[PDB]
């Protein structure tokens, strides 16, 4: 009965739930062409797991 | 209402409270006795007469 939206909210029997950030950008992040790919899992929302 | 222990104590204190107090404190029925049926009779109906 806690209400807390930022993080999770039922609709019945199903959870809604905002996962994210996998992965973590730094500073001296540029974008370079040997830098590792993050797969958009540095962003505040990527998806939304049920 | 109809089962207290649903209502969380850690989320509403208050109304678990008003809760309780209502299946506690809430005034009992009771029955009296009046006229007489010996003589009179009685038109009681769902009631002993």
């Amino acid at each position: 009965g806690a209400a807390l939206s930022q993080f999770f909210q039922s609709h019945g029997e199903v959870l809604e739930v905002a996962a994210g950030r996998k992965y973590l950008q730094m500073n001296n992040y540029s974008n370079d062409d040997d830098d590792p790919p993050l797969f958009a899992k540095d962003l505040s929302d990527y998806a939304k797991a049920f | 209402f109809m089962n207290i222990q649903l209502i969380s104590p850690i989320d509403a204190p208050i109304l678990r409270q008003w809760a309780e107090i209502i299946h506690r404190y809430w005034p009992n029925p009771s029955q009296i006795r009046y006229g007489t049926p010996n003589v009179f009779g009685s038109a009681n109906l769902f009631t002993p007469p």
